């Protein structure tokens, strides 16, 4: 009853994931990527990186390992996936065909157990004995890799240690020793066990538990001949291995947390590790035992979600919060003091956490300027269809929200910048942003905190940013209030005011507050480069959302949505109020029609009555659920994303037959997208007849661009079994069922995907053989537009999936 | 209409004695059933008014409760154990008269003339 | 206020009901959303929670008779929360599972004494009314949705190490900060995720309710968020509508949201009958039971009563001298009480026997008098 097409503009960007091995051959160099659910593998030459297969997979890759079981010539790779789908996958090439064949695959969900805190980890083996799952608390799954093990069977054994921070295959044991950093009321220790096949059970490890550092989370497993184990937490680093306890304490890593690892020497001799602040040190250990720890301070990269070192000094940073680099690592220090020269960077659009679409250059040509990243690595990116150029705009602060005003020929950003507390008293920021280099800046005036400050702890400070549309230069920063944290934006002319205003609600946030009880809108009008604020509204709560509803302004306020009218006098004044159920996070708008949306799934459709001056309850739906964004298609349809990177369709009937059956609305529309949807908006980059009525970008955290179109049911019902047929011949990799990739898929339910169209799979139609399509389109007639049966040929088909291409 | 006189429960001119029949009847029988969980609307006489029950007083010709016969008792108002008795008869039919068969309070009646019925069978001959 | 020797182990008890029952320690769960054929108490007019201790007092032959046959078997019956007591009409209930029952000789009568406890939410699927006058209940179980973390769909990898934790309003402030980082990724900020999360919500509670009961949270309060919620929402006194809107819920984190915003926002306790005549305050509110300041007990004639215990109370008269009979806490006798306005029973005046006791006295209100009011 949907009937609904979602396709993917923009592949997911963010790197979550980064190795490099022998994959494709015993003599090359490979570096191997994870984009969610994108697999990149290149050969790593002198000159950089050379591309040799991008494939895609229908799973989210959560754990990406390269091994090499004796016996094979160069290495395979191991996959796990968010949905348990886990796979032995082998490179193959013949002159230009490239397959990546399965060599094994299963499915390693258990039938009960909690899904952990840590997330999942998956080790390997150093002699390729077994491949260790730890997936839910207090049980370590165990897949022996022998070479009769083509299904992946595997056994759980018991943890009594229910909290595991992280564990890691020991080098140089006689048989697989794993080693781990768990807590109990005790504080956090270090322990490990043996795994015996025979018995499939825990043998008593190599060297006793030792008491470790109260935030020791990560563990690194030195190969010989060092051997033993590294932790390291937020003070200390520390090795063990038998008789040998090395720890030391530098300060310098104290400032941030390290996060990621990579080994630089083969022998264990180097180390590169990676903070949350971006920064990168070298760890090197000093020798048959080991000598002594040291940290040296090498520079500042992109915030590095993973690293890895390749050869000649160049290393491989993927980031998920900003551009990926390639860079280079000298002997000797520069002329400030780092080692560290970046060679090339890479675009990451993610994550988007909001978005607009405006006609910038030629009319009728929609362009998307989204607000990406965060930090230092923040920005905004400006995409066009050309696949896509996209321009970047850095920021070095994070951004939240952006709008376009026409007539000042300028955007308006929210941002917010990380403080510190001075030495004496106030803040002072870490590094000159986008909101500390304007050409003009003001701050707020109030016109409305006991325990001040504390010891060098960080503090949010919240802008409004004009940037000018065709050079991008940040016109004005204006500061708000202290305390103050800014949540809507919009850019609207109100009543009979012809001037456009730049309107903020915001929400005055203090730490004993649980919940905000009072918040402001802000009117800025933007006009001869500086920025005046016009109007000024105190209410009781957080101003979660804002829309321009006919002229007037409908806003959210904590568990309220009220109406406000523009005045002759410049004020606002309050219409009607509408008191609902739940805290109003989520407002959309359509003619009278106003979708009010929670946290957890809750729905609300109103209606605003004209000739009675208040809104009526239309329709309403309260299933929970982790929601993240809504929009609305049509009068009928609202749209959203939620729990598990899943979107949902709601409908109502106007009409209907019962009014207790009119309030309800019916959840006809279901489907796995893969990503978490920040952002919804109208709007499309195609020049300005068709299958498809509408159309609805939206943004998501690892960078992908998605559309979303409504179709007819004679279109829906082609594309379904077209999407059925297509499946049947599409070698998958991994052999991962398409229909339990899309499957509505939450720990506690699993539903077929009904009333969407897996755009990118019907794309693909137009990449295979003209045999298979043929095969596809065999004994089709499945049209019923003209009211029979219309047969199909293949390039019936073609023509359709190319009209169906060309709507981004 | 409005509620009746309660019954009297004293008589000057009436003469007072103390017979062990009676003083068993106050001392054992009245005390079990008073202290009984399901006593309080025997241990006063219906009040028709509060209860909204302007019929009762027109069928029952005849109120008793436990509240005039202990006070009876004590008073020395009974010559004899059949008078105690067939007042407490009287109120058990009373009560059964009046409701309808199965009702709680019905069944509350019946609760109690079978203890009353139970410890009256232990009635001692007089001294 | 004052303070307390009174011991609130008696008050759970139930010491009225007779001499020691026959207790049984077994328990009996049906799986999540499976289908069960429960018989229906007749008088029964509770909206019961799960978790909460259940009395009854049963002399009817056939409830009786249905009682026997639920000893003999699962010792399971199902409870409707009428959402219209006159027309009986049911949509939600919730089962109740018999600990302890004892049949009463040297009694005018076959009397039965249970205490039962609430087990698990239901839907009312079919109510039909056999031929000897009782009701069974197709029925269907309702389950505990169970959320993720709000943060486990946006989590870093590399911040997965961090998840893990080893003046208590820094304490949560570093929570904050720590737990709900990855909120940056979002439209949203981390204490708006607070206002979802379990913990963050059952501290709150926590406060709220050490107001009220003195009893330390190390024992006394439940960890999981669904045992808290419901015991919290067996001991907040609202009236039957409000209660129903809560049965409703199936998150634990909804419920706790919704008992949160009731604790803020209802502040004085009237006359449900009179709708403007002030009772109580929440201020009063005081716990001399174990199961908090609001418990069900059952009067010599099988009625239940949810019985709050305050403090202090306005705007009543009393009814008749105090009595020591059948009282839910030994040692204190009851004096009834009506509003001044309407003259409805809101309860009774607890006074203490003996003169070394503490508190002296105090008001034992029912829930289905009193109606929550905010200013
Ligand atoms: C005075 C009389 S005379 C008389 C009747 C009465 C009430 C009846 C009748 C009907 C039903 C029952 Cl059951 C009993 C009697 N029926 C009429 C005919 C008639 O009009 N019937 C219509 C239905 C009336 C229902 C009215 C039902 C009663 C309403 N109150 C309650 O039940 C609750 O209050 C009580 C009562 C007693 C003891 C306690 C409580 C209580 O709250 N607590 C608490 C205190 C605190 C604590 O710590 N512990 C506790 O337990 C008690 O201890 C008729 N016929 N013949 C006769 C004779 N009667
Ligand atoms: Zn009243």
């Amino acid at each position: 009853m949907s009937y609904n097409y979602v396709v993917t503009a923009q592949k997911p960007t963010a790197v979550n994931g980064c190795v490099t091995g022998h994959f494709t051959s015993a003599e090359d160099l490979n570096l191997l990527i994870a984009k969610n659910t994108r697999l990149e593998i290149y050969v790593v030459t002198a000159e950089g990186l050379r591309p040799v297969k991008e494939v895609g997979m229908y799973g989210k890759i959560a754990v990406m390992e390269l091994f090499r079981p004796k016996g094979e010539s160069k290495d395979l790779l191991f996959i796990l996936t968010a949905k348990y789908n886990a796979c032995i996958l082998e490179y193959k090439q013949s002159g230009e065909s490239i397959d990546i064949i399965t060599r094994a695959h299963g499915n390693v969900q258990d039938r009960i157990g909690r899904p952990s805190e840590t997330g999942i980890i998956g080790i390997i083996d150093p002699e390729c004995r077994m491949i260790g799952l730890r997936l839910y608390d207090g049980l370590f799954k165990v897949i022996p890799l022998d070479r009769d093990n083509k299904e992946l069977k595997a056994f759980n054994i018991r943890l009594e240690e229910l909290h595991v921070i992280d564990v890691k295959f020991l080098y140089g044991c006689q048989a697989p020793t794993i080693c781990f950093v768990y807590q109990d009321p005790q504080g956090r220790h270090v322990k490990t066990y043996e795994v015996s096949l025979r018995e499939k059970e825990f043998n008593k490890g190599p060297w006793k538990q030792e008491n470790v550092e109260a935030e020791a989370s990560m563990v690194i497993a030195v190969p010989e001949p060092f051997g033993g184990a590294i932790i390291i937490g937020q003070e200390s680093i520390t090795y063990h291995n038998g008789d040998k306890y090395l720890a030391i304490a530098p300060p310098i890593i104290k400032q941030s947390t390290i996060v990621c690892h990579n080994r630089v020497d083969p022998n264990g001799s180097r180390y590169l590790l990676g903070d949350m602040e971006g920064r990168l040190f070298m760890l090197l250990l000093e020798k048959v035992t080991l000598k002594d720890l040291r940290v040296e301070l090498l520079g500042e990269t992109s915030i590095a979600e993973c690293l890895t070192y390749l050869d000649n000094g160049v290393v491989f940073v993927g980031s998920r919060l900003g551009d990926s680099q390639l860079v280079k690592l000298n002997v000797d220090s520069n002329e400030q003091g780092s080692y560290v020269v970046a060679m090339e960077t890479f675009t990451n659009l993610g994550p988007i956490v909001d978005m607009c679409v405006v006609d910038l250059e030629r009319q009728g040509q929609g362009q998307l300027v989204t607000c990406s990243g965060a930090f230092k690595e923040g920005s905004l990116r400006i995409i066009r269809n050309g696949k896509l150029h996209i321009r970047t705009v850095p920021l070095y602060e994070s951004p939240r929200k952006i709008c376009y005003q026409e007539v000042s020929q300028c955007f308006g950003v929210l941002s917010s910048r990380i403080e510190v507390q001075d030495t004496s008293g106030g803040t002072t920021a870490l590094r000159p942003s986008a909101s500390t280099q304007a050409l003009s800046s003001s701050v707020s005036s109030s016109k409305l905190a006991p325990h001040e400050t504390s010891f060098g702890e960080e503090v949010e400070v919240h802008n409004l940013l004009i940037i000018d549309q065709h050079t991008f230069e940040v016109l004005h920063a204006h500061q708000f209030l202290q305390n103050e944290y800014a949540l809507s934006l919009v850019s609207c002319k109100l009543g009979k005011d012809p001037n456009t205003y730049f309107i903020v609600g915001t929400a005055m946030v203090y730490p004993e507050e649980a919940e905000p009880k009072q918040g402001r809108i802000v009117v800025f009008q933007y006009s001869d480069g500086k920025l005046q604020t016009v109007a000024e509204k105190e209410v009781k709560g957080a101003v979660y959302s804002m829309v321009e509803f006919n002229g007037k302004l409908l806003a959210s306020i904590n568990s309220t949505v009220r109406l406000y009218e523009w005045t002759t006098e410049k004020e606002l004044r309050t219409e009607c109020n509408h008191y609902n159920n739940i805290m109003a996070l989520y407002l959309k708008t359509k003619g009278d029609f106003i979708l009010v949306g929670d946290l957890m799934r809750s729905v609300l459709l109103l209606a605003y009555k004209p000739m009675e001056g208040n809104f009526e309850e239309i329709a309403r739906d309260f299933n929970p659920n982790w929601m993240s964004a809504v929009e609305i298609l049509d009068d009928d349809n609202f749209l959203g994303a939620e729990n598990a990177f899943n979107l949902f369709v709601c409908q109502k009937d106007s009409a209907a037959t019962t009014d207790e059956e009119r309030q309800h609305l019916q959840e006809v529309g279901l489907f796995h997208l893969g990503e978490f949807v920040n952002v919804f908006c109208h709007g499309s980059l195609v020049m300005q007849s068709t299958p498809t009525q509408g159309s609805v970008l939206f943004g998501t955290v690892n960078g992908m661009i998605g559309l979303v179109t409504s179709l007819s049911e004679s279109w829906y019902n082609l594309l379904l079994d077209m999407q059925n047929r297509l499946n049947k011949v599409i070698k998958s990799v991994g052999k991962i069922e398409h229909s339990f990739w899309r499957s509505f898929h939450t720990e506690r339910k699993t539903e077929p995907a009904t009333g969407f169209i897996d755009g990118d799979l019907i794309e693909s139609f137009l990449d295979i053989s003209r045999p298979k399509m043929q095969e596809v389109v065999a004994n089709l007639q499945y049209d019923d537009g003209s009211g029979m049966k219309r047969e199909a040929t293949a390039d019936d088909l073609i023509k359709v999936v190319e009209e169906l291409t060309r709507i981004h | 209409s409005m509620n009746p006189p309660p019954p009297e429960t004293s008589n000057p001119n009436k003469p007072k004695r103390q017979t062990n029949q009676l003083q068993y009847l106050l001392r054992v029988v009245l005390k079990t059933l008073w202290k009984h969980q399901f006593a309080w609307p025997f241990q006063q006489p219906v009040d028709a008014v509060k209860l909204n029950l302007p019929d009762y007083y027109k069928i029952i010709k005849t109120p008793m409760d436990m509240g005039t016969i202990k006070k009876r008792l004590e008073n020395n108002y009974y010559w004899n154990a059949q008078e105690c008795i067939q007042d407490f008869n009287t109120m058990f039919t009373n009560c059964y008269i009046y409701n309808k068969p199965g009702d709680d309070i019905v069944l509350m009646a019946e609760a109690l003339e079978k203890l009353f019925l139970q410890k009256i069978n232990e009635l001692p001959t007089e001294e | 206020p004052n303070i307390i020797n009174f011991d609130t182990s008696l008050p759970t008890s139930h010491t009225y009901l007779g001499a020691d029952m026959e207790e049984f320690h077994g328990r009996t769960l049906h799986d999540d959303d499976s289908c069960q054929v429960i018989p229906v108490l007749p008088q029964v007019m509770m909206i019961l929670i799960p978790g909460q201790t259940l009395p009854l007092q049963l002399f009817h032959p056939q409830e009786v008779s249905m009682v026997r046959n639920l000893i003999q078997k699962d010792r399971t019956f199902a409870v409707l929360a009428y959402s219209n007591v006159q027309e009986r009409e049911a949509q939600f209930g919730t089962t109740a599972e018999i600990y302890a029952y004892r049949e009463e000789q040297d009694f005018g009568i076959e009397i039965v004494k249970v205490k039962a406890i609430g087990r698990q939410r239901f839907k009312v699927l079919e109510l039909r009314t056999q031929s000897d006058g009782i009701q069974q209940a197709k029925v269907q179980i309702l389950p505990e949705c169970v959320l993720p973390s709000t943060m486990s769909a946006v989590q870093l990898e590399s911040l997965n190490k961090c998840q893990i934790f080893p003046c208590s309003y820094k304490w949560w402030q570093k929570y904050q900060k720590r737990k709900f980082h990855c909120a940056n990724l979002t439209s949203w900020p981390r204490w708006l995720y607070s206002l979802y999360d379990a913990e963050t919500l059952m501290d709150r509670i926590k406060k709220q309710l050490r107001e009220w009961d003195e009893n330390l949270k190390d024992d006394s309060l439940p960890s999981n968020p669904i045992d808290f919620s419901y015991r919290v929402a067996a001991c907040l006194p609202i009236d039957d509508v409000l209660r129903i809107q809560l049965l409703k819920i199936g998150s634990a984190i909804q419920r706790l949201r919704c008992e949160l915003d009731i604790m803020n926002k209802c502040t004085s306790l009237c006359c449900k009958q009179c709708q403007e005549t002030e009772i109580t305050t929440k201020n009063e509110i005081f716990s001399l039971s174990l199961c908090g300041p609001m418990a069900a007990y059952v009067n010599p004639h099988g009625y239940v009563h949810e019985t709050l215990t305050v403090y202090k109370a306005c705007n009543l008269n009393l009814i008749g001298r105090p009595s020591t009979e059948h009282s839910w806490f030994p040692g204190y006798a009851w004096t009834v009480a009506q509003c001044k306005i309407c003259a409805s029973h809101i309860g009774w005046k607890f006074t203490a026997t003996k003169k070394d006791m503490s508190p002296q006295k105090f008001w034992g209100l029912t829930r289905s008098a009193l109606l929550p009011t905010i200013p």
